[PDB]
This record gives C-alpha cells, sequence and structure tokens, in this order.
C-alpha cells in the first residue's frame, strides 16, 4: 500500500513523472521518491528480522 | 492545466495505432503509460466509467 | 506549434509540465487568463511570490 503515496514529490505513479517533466527536476523528484521507497523498505525489512 | 480522474478532453496532436493483442507492449492510453500485455477482459464496465 | 510563430517569449519558464512535452499529454479542461504588466513584476507571475 506504500506504492500509492506521493512522499511529498508531485505523483506517485513512476512513468507519469518521467514522462512529464525534464531531468534537471526529474531527478530531485526521483530522489524524494527514492528516499521515501526505502525508508519503508528499511522499516520492512527490520520487521521481517524482529 | 489539471489531471483529475477523468475524460480527457485536450490533448496534444498524436495520431491513432491499431491495436495489437496477446503481445506485451508499452501503451499510451490518454496520459496513462504503461506496459503490460493487452487482452480482452471478462469484466464489465457501466457505460461512463 | 503554433505559439512560437507569434512572437519571441521573455521568460517561457514551465512548472508541472515541461514545455518541450507538450505534444505527448492527454489531459482536461485549460484555463486562460489574460492580462498586461510593466516588465518588472513578470516573475512576480508564479506560485507562492510577493
Amino acid at each position: 500500500k506504500q506504492l500509492s503515496s506521493k512522499f511529498g514529490a508531485i505523483s506517485s505513479v513512476l512513468n507519469d513523472i518521467l514522462s512529464r517533466l525534464d531531468p534537471p527536476e526529474a531527478e530531485v523528484q526521483i530522489d524524494r521518491l527514492i528516499t521515501g521507497r526505502l525508508q519503508s523498505l528499511q522499516t520492512y525489512v527490520t520487521q521481517q528480522l524482529i | 492545466f489539471e489531471l483529475l480522474h477523468a475524460p480527457a478532453t485536450v490533448c496534444g496532436p498524436k495520431k491513432s495505432t491499431n491495436l495489437v493483442k496477446n503481445k506485451c507492449v508499452n501503451f499510451n492510453f490518454n496520459g496513462l503509460t504503461g506496459t503490460g500485455v493487452l487482452t480482452e477482459s471478462n469484466k464489465k464496465f457501466l457505460p461512463f466509467q | 506549434s503554433v505559439l512560437y510563430n507569434f512572437a519571441p517569449f521573455f521568460a517561457f519558464k514551465c512548472y508541472g509540465v515541461s514545455p518541450t512535452k507538450l505534444n505527448d499529454l492527454c489531459f482536461t479542461n485549460v484555463y486562460a487568463d489574460s492580462f498586461v504588466i510593466r516588465g518588472n513584476e513578470v516573475s512576480q507571475i508564479a506560485p507562492g511570490q510577493t
């Protein structure tokens, strides 16, 4: 369910971001999406380990 | 502009292309860009969706 | 493709979408507003400026 969260970015669908913006802004948008989903995955892996 | 989930009524100039079935391709249906196979569905829609 | 033939643009800065990928999007209900300003406040027509 975390896939549909914007994480403060413009859109949650990645293809819309890559087909809608220039790479000068797409770089920071993907930065936001990467850090949000990476934090979520870290939390899930810690829960699975416990 | 606005990107509401609605029937798009103003769109850029792009020509149509014939459908392909049972081959997984990348498509573009009114700003909905996705990659997958296309086939006839068992589902049914009300005539507004 | 008819916008560039009218007049040389001053800023043409864009947010949200890029002004090169406008021939691939497909959306709803554009809004057009028109007014005239005296140059120095052209930069004031922006999200969050005083």
